[PDB]
């Protein structure tokens, strides 16, 4: 607090305000194409020979 | 004595030496198969991508 000789008025004290933060979320979009070149070939569980 | 020395047999000392199983503890799975060959399919899946 300010020391102020009691013979005088007093001292005016300043203030401070405040702030805000604002954010937009980002966007994510992966995809696969699944044409036959991927469906046909033998997958690991398939028996050798026939499948 | 005379004809032959008499004897007492005391019990037989059988040392049966063996090779106890150690490495087979990491091969617990057993497959009996009549096919010509065994086959593995090993897959790497790099799902760590962003």
């Amino acid at each position: 607090a300010p020391f102020v000789a009691p013979n005088v008025q007093g001292r005016v004290i300043k203030e401070s305000g405040y702030n805000t933060k604002t954010f937009k979320p980002a966007y994510v979009k992966p995809k696969h194409v699944i044409d036959p070149n991927m469906i046909i070939p033998r997958q690991p569980g398939e028996a050798l020979g026939t499948g | 004595a005379g004809l032959y020395t008499t004897y007492q047999l005391l019990e037989v000392q059988r040392k049966l030496k063996t090779l106890p199983a150690f490495f087979l503890q990491w091969f617990p799975r057993q497959i009996n198969f009549q096919e010509d060959m065994i086959a593995f399919d090993k897959v790497i899946q790099d799902v760590t991508r962003v």
